[PDB]
Protein backbone atom coordinates (compact mmCIF):
# COMPACT_ATOMS: atom_id res chain seq x y z
CA UNK A 1 0.00 0.00 0.00
CA UNK A 2 1.52 3.29 -0.64
CA UNK A 3 2.48 5.15 2.59
CA UNK A 4 3.94 8.41 3.20
CA UNK A 5 5.38 8.29 6.97
CA UNK A 6 6.87 11.81 8.21
CA UNK A 7 9.00 12.51 11.22
CA UNK A 8 7.62 13.26 14.48
CA UNK A 9 6.73 16.30 16.69
CA UNK A 10 9.16 19.12 17.33
CA UNK A 11 10.03 21.64 19.45
CA UNK A 12 12.02 24.06 18.22
CA UNK A 13 13.13 27.94 19.51
CA UNK A 14 12.26 31.36 17.63
CA UNK A 15 15.23 31.87 14.95
CA UNK A 16 16.17 28.20 14.88
CA UNK A 17 15.83 26.40 11.99
CA UNK A 18 14.43 22.46 11.51
CA UNK A 19 14.50 19.72 9.01
CA UNK A 20 11.56 17.10 8.91
CA UNK A 21 11.14 13.88 6.48
CA UNK A 22 8.43 12.47 4.40
CA UNK A 23 9.54 8.70 3.26
CA UNK A 24 7.61 6.93 0.49
CA UNK A 25 6.86 3.18 0.29
CA UNK A 26 4.54 1.39 -1.33
CA UNK A 27 5.50 3.20 -4.27
CA UNK A 28 8.59 4.46 -6.35
CA UNK A 29 9.27 7.92 -5.31
CA UNK A 30 10.29 9.34 -8.51
CA UNK A 31 7.08 8.62 -10.35
CA UNK A 32 5.07 11.63 -8.23
CA UNK A 33 5.89 14.61 -7.38
CA UNK A 34 5.84 16.03 -3.70
CA UNK A 35 3.92 18.88 -1.97
CA UNK A 36 4.01 20.20 1.12
CA UNK A 37 1.35 21.96 3.05
CA UNK A 38 0.84 23.49 6.27
CA UNK A 39 -2.11 23.21 8.43
CA UNK A 40 -2.87 26.09 11.37
CA UNK A 41 -5.00 24.89 14.39
CA UNK A 42 -6.58 22.07 12.43
CA UNK A 43 -8.47 23.56 9.43
CA UNK A 44 -6.87 26.23 7.19
CA UNK A 45 -4.71 25.15 4.58
CA UNK A 46 -1.32 27.09 2.95
CA UNK A 47 0.48 25.60 0.27
CA UNK A 48 4.69 25.71 0.31
CA UNK A 49 5.94 24.16 -2.52
CA UNK A 50 6.54 21.60 -4.66
CA UNK A 51 9.30 19.39 -5.19
CA UNK A 52 10.22 16.46 -8.15
CA UNK A 53 11.93 13.37 -6.67
CA UNK A 54 13.44 12.87 -10.10
CA UNK A 55 15.48 15.91 -10.62
CA UNK A 56 15.43 17.29 -7.08
CA UNK A 57 13.78 20.66 -8.42
CA UNK A 58 11.37 22.73 -6.75
CA UNK A 59 8.98 25.41 -7.40
CA UNK A 60 7.97 27.48 -4.13
CA UNK A 61 4.92 29.42 -3.40
CA UNK A 62 6.22 33.17 -3.48
CA UNK A 63 5.23 33.42 0.38
CA UNK A 64 7.96 30.66 1.15
CA UNK A 65 10.99 31.44 -1.23
CA UNK A 66 13.67 31.38 0.75
CA UNK A 67 11.82 30.83 4.17
CA UNK A 68 11.22 26.75 3.01
CA UNK A 69 13.89 24.77 1.41
CA UNK A 70 12.73 21.14 -0.42
CA UNK A 71 15.19 18.32 -0.95
CA UNK A 72 15.35 14.69 -1.49
CA UNK A 73 17.50 11.88 -1.14
CA UNK A 74 16.48 8.92 -3.74
CA UNK A 75 18.59 6.35 -1.91
CA UNK A 76 16.68 6.58 1.14
CA UNK A 77 13.41 7.50 -0.41
CA UNK A 78 12.86 10.36 1.69
CA UNK A 79 12.30 14.11 0.92
CA UNK A 80 12.68 16.79 3.43
CA UNK A 81 11.31 20.11 4.31
CA UNK A 82 13.85 22.75 6.19
CA UNK A 83 12.44 25.89 7.61
CA UNK A 84 14.57 28.30 8.33
CA UNK A 85 14.30 31.93 10.53
CA UNK A 86 11.53 30.54 12.79
CA UNK A 87 8.71 32.53 14.46
CA UNK A 88 5.60 31.81 16.50
CA UNK A 89 3.38 32.15 13.30
CA UNK A 90 5.21 28.87 11.84
CA UNK A 91 3.97 26.86 14.49
CA UNK A 92 1.59 24.10 12.39
CA UNK A 93 1.05 20.88 11.13
CA UNK A 94 3.79 20.21 8.09
CA UNK A 95 2.08 17.99 6.03
CA UNK A 96 3.49 16.17 2.29
CA UNK A 97 1.45 15.30 -0.64
CA UNK A 98 1.65 13.54 -3.43
CA UNK A 99 0.53 14.50 -6.84
CA UNK A 100 1.38 12.85 -10.00
CA UNK A 101 1.41 15.46 -12.60
CA UNK A 102 0.37 18.92 -13.35
CA UNK A 103 -3.42 18.27 -13.92
CA UNK A 104 -3.72 15.69 -10.54
CA UNK A 105 -4.80 16.04 -6.94
CA UNK A 106 -3.02 15.44 -4.34
CA UNK A 107 -3.68 12.05 -4.06
CA UNK A 108 -1.97 10.79 -0.83
CA UNK A 109 -1.03 12.71 1.89
CA UNK A 110 1.71 11.50 5.09
CA UNK A 111 -0.03 11.71 8.40
CA UNK A 112 1.77 15.49 9.19
CA UNK A 113 4.61 16.45 11.32
CA UNK A 114 3.43 18.90 13.98
CA UNK A 115 6.36 21.98 14.57
CA UNK A 116 5.91 24.01 17.76
CA UNK A 117 8.41 27.58 18.05
CA UNK A 118 8.07 28.61 21.10
CA UNK A 119 10.57 29.93 23.60
CA UNK A 120 9.11 27.43 25.99
CA UNK A 121 11.36 24.06 27.18
CA UNK A 122 9.93 20.97 26.46
CA UNK A 123 8.40 18.82 29.58
CA UNK A 124 7.30 15.56 29.67
CA UNK A 125 4.02 14.64 31.39
CA UNK A 126 3.16 12.78 34.42
CA UNK A 127 0.90 9.70 33.98
CA UNK A 128 -1.58 8.87 36.26
CA UNK A 129 -4.23 6.40 36.57
CA UNK A 130 -8.49 7.02 36.25
CA UNK A 131 -9.37 4.30 38.47
CA UNK A 132 -12.97 2.19 37.82
CA UNK A 133 -14.31 2.53 41.12
CA UNK A 134 -18.07 2.02 41.94
CA UNK A 135 -18.58 5.76 40.75
CA UNK A 136 -17.21 5.02 37.54
CA UNK A 137 -20.06 2.25 37.11
CA UNK A 138 -23.11 2.76 34.67
CA UNK A 139 -25.21 -0.06 33.76
CA UNK A 140 -22.99 -3.37 33.97
CA UNK A 141 -20.09 -0.90 32.62
CA UNK A 142 -16.98 0.90 33.83
CA UNK A 143 -14.99 3.78 32.89
CA UNK A 144 -11.48 4.03 33.43
CA UNK A 145 -8.48 6.02 31.78
CA UNK A 146 -5.32 7.92 32.42
CA UNK A 147 -4.69 11.42 32.78
CA UNK A 148 -2.01 12.78 31.40
CA UNK A 149 -0.68 15.97 33.14
CA UNK A 150 1.62 18.92 32.93
CA UNK A 151 3.60 18.74 29.53
CA UNK A 152 4.63 20.88 26.68
CA UNK A 153 4.10 20.98 23.70
CA UNK A 154 1.28 19.05 21.93
CA UNK A 155 0.84 16.66 21.16
CA UNK A 156 0.83 13.82 23.12
CA UNK A 157 -0.33 10.19 21.84
CA UNK A 158 -2.16 7.74 23.40
CA UNK A 159 -2.81 4.13 22.94
CA UNK A 160 -4.29 1.36 24.82
CA UNK A 161 -3.36 -2.33 24.90
CA UNK A 162 -0.86 -1.33 22.34
CA UNK A 163 -3.59 -0.37 19.81
CA UNK A 164 -5.70 -3.72 20.50
CA UNK A 165 -8.35 -1.85 22.03
CA UNK A 166 -10.09 1.01 20.62
CA UNK A 167 -13.51 0.73 20.71
CA UNK A 168 -15.25 3.11 23.34
CA UNK A 169 -11.84 4.93 23.73
CA UNK A 170 -11.88 9.19 24.12
CA UNK A 171 -8.63 10.92 24.35
CA UNK A 172 -9.96 14.34 25.00
CA UNK A 173 -8.44 17.50 23.18
CA UNK A 174 -5.46 19.19 25.96
CA UNK A 175 -6.49 22.10 27.88
CA UNK A 176 -4.01 24.63 28.32
CA UNK A 177 -3.12 25.05 32.14
CA UNK A 178 -2.28 28.57 33.98
CA UNK A 179 0.97 27.29 33.68
CA UNK A 180 1.29 27.15 30.11
CA UNK A 181 1.44 23.49 30.37
CA UNK A 182 -0.67 20.80 28.32
CA UNK A 183 -2.77 18.20 30.43
CA UNK A 184 -5.08 15.45 28.92
CA UNK A 185 -7.17 12.69 29.61
CA UNK A 186 -8.12 9.55 27.91
CA UNK A 187 -10.85 7.27 29.04
CA UNK A 188 -12.28 4.06 27.62
CA UNK A 189 -15.62 2.01 28.72
CA UNK A 190 -15.52 -1.37 29.50
CA UNK A 191 -17.43 -4.72 30.75
CA UNK A 192 -17.44 -4.06 34.58
CA UNK A 193 -17.69 -8.38 34.43
CA UNK A 194 -14.09 -8.39 32.68
CA UNK A 195 -12.35 -6.19 35.16
CA UNK A 196 -10.76 -8.66 36.96
CA UNK A 197 -9.50 -11.04 33.58
CA UNK A 198 -8.76 -8.38 31.66
CA UNK A 199 -5.75 -5.87 31.80
CA UNK A 200 -5.92 -2.48 30.57
CA UNK A 201 -2.70 -0.29 30.27
CA UNK A 202 -2.12 3.22 28.41
CA UNK A 203 0.16 3.94 26.40
CA UNK A 204 1.61 7.19 26.50
CA UNK A 205 4.24 9.09 24.08
CA UNK A 206 5.27 12.40 24.40
CA UNK A 207 8.25 12.29 21.66
CA UNK A 208 9.40 16.37 22.45
CA UNK A 209 10.39 15.07 26.16
CA UNK A 210 11.33 11.02 24.94
CA UNK A 211 7.69 10.41 27.52
CA UNK A 212 7.21 7.12 26.61
CA UNK A 213 5.54 5.52 29.79
CA UNK A 214 2.78 2.82 29.70
CA UNK A 215 0.10 1.99 33.15
CA UNK A 216 -1.21 -0.46 34.39
CA UNK A 217 -5.24 1.09 35.06
CA UNK A 218 -6.52 -1.61 37.30
CA UNK A 219 -10.08 -0.69 39.97
CA UNK A 220 -9.27 0.81 42.98
CA UNK B 1 -3.14 34.62 -5.83
CA UNK B 2 -6.71 33.44 -7.06
CA UNK B 3 -8.62 33.06 -4.17
CA UNK B 4 -11.03 30.42 -2.55
CA UNK B 5 -14.30 31.18 -0.58
CA UNK B 6 -16.27 28.07 0.78
CA UNK B 7 -19.85 28.42 2.54
CA UNK B 8 -21.72 27.84 4.52
CA UNK B 9 -18.74 27.59 7.16
CA UNK B 10 -20.66 24.10 8.83
CA UNK B 11 -23.55 22.80 8.43
CA UNK B 12 -25.57 19.76 10.13
CA UNK B 13 -27.92 17.38 9.01
CA UNK B 14 -29.25 13.83 9.89
CA UNK B 15 -28.05 10.74 7.83
CA UNK B 16 -29.92 10.58 5.14
CA UNK B 17 -30.32 13.84 4.25
CA UNK B 18 -28.72 15.58 1.02
CA UNK B 19 -26.36 18.45 1.29
CA UNK B 20 -24.40 21.10 -1.23
CA UNK B 21 -21.61 22.91 -0.29
CA UNK B 22 -20.37 25.92 -2.04
CA UNK B 23 -16.29 26.94 -3.21
CA UNK B 24 -16.38 30.02 -5.37
CA UNK B 25 -12.61 31.14 -7.14
CA UNK B 26 -11.76 34.55 -7.95
CA UNK B 27 -11.42 33.92 -11.28
CA UNK B 28 -11.21 31.05 -13.92
CA UNK B 29 -9.45 27.68 -12.71
CA UNK B 30 -9.94 26.71 -16.26
CA UNK B 31 -6.71 25.11 -17.78
CA UNK B 32 -6.32 25.88 -21.52
CA UNK B 33 -4.39 23.25 -22.42
CA UNK B 34 -6.54 20.42 -21.75
CA UNK B 35 -9.81 22.19 -20.98
CA UNK B 36 -9.51 21.10 -17.16
CA UNK B 37 -11.30 22.91 -14.19
CA UNK B 38 -8.10 23.12 -11.80
CA UNK B 39 -10.72 22.27 -8.85
CA UNK B 40 -9.96 19.10 -6.25
CA UNK B 41 -11.87 18.89 -3.49
CA UNK B 42 -10.62 16.92 0.03
CA UNK B 43 -12.18 15.33 3.21
CA UNK B 44 -10.39 15.51 6.19
CA UNK B 45 -12.30 13.66 8.88
CA UNK B 46 -11.09 14.32 12.88
CA UNK B 47 -7.41 13.58 13.77
CA UNK B 48 -6.33 12.84 10.20
CA UNK B 49 -4.92 14.06 6.87
CA UNK B 50 -6.70 14.96 3.87
CA UNK B 51 -8.17 12.36 1.79
CA UNK B 52 -8.64 13.91 -1.87
CA UNK B 53 -12.30 12.97 -3.17
CA UNK B 54 -12.57 15.05 -6.58
CA UNK B 55 -10.39 16.09 -9.07
CA UNK B 56 -11.16 18.23 -12.54
CA UNK B 57 -14.20 19.66 -10.43
CA UNK B 58 -16.48 16.80 -11.65
CA UNK B 59 -13.87 13.45 -11.58
CA UNK B 60 -14.05 11.31 -8.56
CA UNK B 61 -10.75 9.39 -7.23
CA UNK B 62 -10.75 5.43 -7.00
CA UNK B 63 -12.23 4.38 -4.29
CA UNK B 64 -14.32 7.27 -3.16
CA UNK B 65 -18.04 6.45 -2.54
CA UNK B 66 -20.36 7.69 -5.33
CA UNK B 67 -22.32 9.86 -3.17
CA UNK B 68 -19.96 12.40 -3.18
CA UNK B 69 -19.74 14.42 -6.57
CA UNK B 70 -18.55 17.84 -7.56
CA UNK B 71 -20.10 19.80 -10.67
CA UNK B 72 -19.61 23.41 -11.83
CA UNK B 73 -17.19 25.82 -13.96
CA UNK B 74 -15.98 28.98 -14.21
CA UNK B 75 -15.61 29.97 -10.26
CA UNK B 76 -18.53 28.29 -9.16
CA UNK B 77 -18.28 24.87 -7.72
CA UNK B 78 -20.55 22.53 -5.67
CA UNK B 79 -19.75 19.46 -3.77
CA UNK B 80 -22.64 17.30 -3.60
CA UNK B 81 -23.51 14.43 -0.98
CA UNK B 82 -26.41 12.82 -2.51
CA UNK B 83 -27.18 11.03 1.60
CA UNK B 84 -24.94 11.74 3.99
CA UNK B 85 -23.54 9.20 6.43
CA UNK B 86 -22.66 9.03 10.50
CA UNK B 87 -18.70 8.46 8.87
CA UNK B 88 -18.95 11.92 6.55
CA UNK B 89 -18.40 14.28 9.51
CA UNK B 90 -15.26 15.92 8.27
CA UNK B 91 -14.36 19.28 6.91
CA UNK B 92 -14.33 19.58 3.23
CA UNK B 93 -11.87 21.69 1.57
CA UNK B 94 -12.05 22.92 -2.24
CA UNK B 95 -8.29 23.50 -4.03
CA UNK B 96 -7.47 25.43 -6.92
CA UNK B 97 -4.41 24.25 -8.44
CA UNK B 98 -4.27 26.20 -11.92
CA UNK B 99 -2.08 28.81 -10.06
CA UNK B 100 -0.19 28.99 -6.96
CA UNK B 101 -1.99 26.89 -5.09
CA UNK B 102 -4.47 27.82 -2.93
CA UNK B 103 -7.39 26.30 -0.71
CA UNK B 104 -10.59 27.43 0.77
CA UNK B 105 -11.47 27.90 3.93
CA UNK B 106 -13.52 24.90 4.64
CA UNK B 107 -16.98 23.82 5.42
CA UNK B 108 -17.39 21.54 8.64
CA UNK B 109 -20.61 18.71 8.24
CA UNK B 110 -21.57 17.97 11.55
CA UNK B 111 -24.27 15.00 12.42
CA UNK B 112 -27.99 15.66 13.97
CA UNK B 113 -29.36 12.68 15.76
CA UNK B 114 -31.63 12.12 18.49
CA UNK B 115 -30.87 13.56 22.29
CA UNK B 116 -28.65 11.25 24.41
CA UNK B 117 -28.24 12.16 27.88
CA UNK B 118 -25.05 11.73 29.46
CA UNK B 119 -23.61 8.93 31.29
CA UNK B 120 -21.71 10.31 33.49
CA UNK B 121 -18.46 8.83 35.49
CA UNK B 122 -16.11 10.54 38.49
CA UNK B 123 -12.89 9.65 39.60
CA UNK B 124 -10.93 10.35 42.60
CA UNK B 125 -6.78 11.38 42.31
CA UNK B 126 -4.90 8.54 41.75
CA UNK B 127 -2.73 7.65 45.31
CA UNK B 128 0.65 8.39 43.02
CA UNK B 129 -0.78 11.76 42.05
CA UNK B 130 -1.36 12.73 45.63
CA UNK B 131 1.82 11.61 47.11
CA UNK B 132 3.64 14.28 44.84
CA UNK B 133 1.20 17.13 46.39
CA UNK B 134 -1.86 17.46 43.97
CA UNK B 135 -5.09 16.34 43.65
CA UNK B 136 -7.18 15.93 39.87
CA UNK B 137 -10.32 14.80 40.43
CA UNK B 138 -12.23 14.20 36.80
CA UNK B 139 -15.76 14.04 36.07
CA UNK B 140 -16.61 11.82 32.59
CA UNK B 141 -19.51 12.61 30.58
CA UNK B 142 -19.72 10.12 28.14
CA UNK B 143 -21.74 10.15 24.37
CA UNK B 144 -23.88 12.60 24.68
CA UNK B 145 -25.98 14.71 22.39
CA UNK B 146 -26.40 17.95 21.86
CA UNK B 147 -22.68 18.50 22.62
CA UNK B 148 -24.10 21.70 25.17
CA UNK B 149 -23.49 20.35 28.46
CA UNK B 150 -22.87 21.97 31.92
CA UNK B 151 -20.28 20.87 34.71
CA UNK B 152 -20.58 21.88 38.47
CA UNK B 153 -18.16 20.64 40.72
CA UNK B 154 -19.25 20.59 44.68
CA UNK B 155 -17.24 19.89 47.33
CA UNK B 156 -18.91 18.91 50.14
CA UNK B 157 -21.88 20.60 48.41
CA UNK B 158 -19.49 23.95 47.95
CA UNK B 159 -20.04 25.42 44.88
CA UNK B 160 -16.43 25.44 43.00
CA UNK B 161 -15.07 28.65 40.83
CA UNK B 162 -11.84 28.62 39.38
CA UNK B 163 -10.22 25.80 39.76
CA UNK B 164 -11.58 23.22 37.40
CA UNK B 165 -10.88 22.64 33.12
CA UNK B 166 -12.77 21.13 30.71
CA UNK B 167 -12.95 19.99 27.22
CA UNK B 168 -15.30 18.20 24.82
CA UNK B 169 -14.28 15.81 22.19
CA UNK B 170 -14.84 15.87 18.36
CA UNK B 171 -17.97 14.18 17.51
CA UNK B 172 -18.30 10.40 17.33
CA UNK B 173 -17.99 9.45 13.55
CA UNK B 174 -20.20 6.06 13.92
CA UNK B 175 -22.71 7.23 16.78
CA UNK B 176 -22.68 11.15 16.26
CA UNK B 177 -22.23 11.72 19.97
CA UNK B 178 -19.47 14.06 21.85
CA UNK B 179 -17.88 13.01 25.00
CA UNK B 180 -16.65 15.32 27.58
CA UNK B 181 -13.76 15.35 30.47
CA UNK B 182 -13.43 17.91 33.19
CA UNK B 183 -10.76 18.38 35.81
CA UNK B 184 -10.66 19.61 39.55
CA UNK B 185 -7.37 20.52 40.55
CA UNK B 186 -6.94 21.02 44.16
CA UNK B 187 -4.02 21.29 46.23
CA UNK B 188 -3.14 17.52 48.45
CA UNK B 189 -3.79 19.79 51.17
CA UNK B 190 -7.14 21.12 50.56
CA UNK B 191 -8.06 18.09 48.77
CA UNK B 192 -7.85 16.52 52.35
CA UNK B 193 -10.03 19.32 54.37
CA UNK B 194 -13.45 17.80 52.92
CA UNK B 195 -14.89 14.53 52.43
CA UNK B 196 -17.77 14.65 49.54
CA UNK B 197 -16.53 15.57 45.78
CA UNK B 198 -19.36 15.63 43.68
CA UNK B 199 -19.52 16.60 39.77
CA UNK B 200 -23.06 17.82 38.79
CA UNK B 201 -24.24 17.21 35.11
CA UNK B 202 -26.67 19.60 32.86
CA UNK B 203 -27.56 18.48 29.82
CA UNK B 204 -30.83 18.12 26.99
CA UNK B 205 -31.36 14.76 28.16
CA UNK B 206 -31.81 15.04 32.03
CA UNK B 207 -35.02 16.45 32.97
CA UNK B 208 -32.82 17.47 36.69
CA UNK B 209 -29.19 17.63 36.76
CA UNK B 210 -27.27 14.39 37.71
CA UNK B 211 -25.07 13.93 40.18
CA UNK B 212 -21.96 11.67 40.83
CA UNK B 213 -19.96 11.78 43.87
CA UNK B 214 -17.29 9.75 46.33
CA UNK B 215 -16.45 9.98 49.55
CA UNK B 216 -12.78 11.03 50.08
CA UNK B 217 -10.42 7.68 51.01
CA UNK B 218 -13.10 5.18 51.00
CA UNK C 1 2.97 34.75 -13.97
CA UNK C 2 2.50 31.78 -11.85
CA UNK C 3 -0.11 29.10 -13.81
CA UNK C 4 2.99 29.67 -16.48
CA UNK C 5 5.74 28.42 -14.04
CA UNK C 6 3.88 25.64 -12.84
CA UNK C 7 3.24 24.94 -16.67
CA UNK C 8 6.82 24.62 -17.41
CA UNK C 9 8.11 23.30 -13.88
CA UNK C 10 5.78 20.30 -14.85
Amino acid sequence: EVQLQQSGPVLVKPGASVRMSCKASGYTITDYYLNWVKQSHGKSLEWLGVLNPYSGGSLYSQTFKGKATLTVDRSSSTAYLELNSLTSEDSAVYYCARQLGRGNGLDYWGQGTSVTVSSVSTKGPSVFPLAPSSKSTSGGTAALGCLVKDYFPEPVTVSWNSGALTSGVHTFPAVLQSSGLYSLSSVVTVPSSSLGTQTYICNVNHKPSNTKVDKRVEPK
Amino acid sequence: NIMMTQSPSSLAVSAGEKVTMSCKSSQSVLHSSDQKNYLAWYQQKPGQSPKLLIYWASTRESGVPDRFTGSGSGTDFTLTISSVQAEDLAVYFCHQYLSSYTFGGGTKLEIKRTVAAPSVFIFPPSDEQLKSGTASVVCLLNNFYPREAKVQWKVDNALQSGNSQESVTEQDSKDSTYSLSSTLTLSKADYEKHKVYACEVTHQGLSSPVTKSFNRGE
Amino acid sequence: SFKEELDKYF
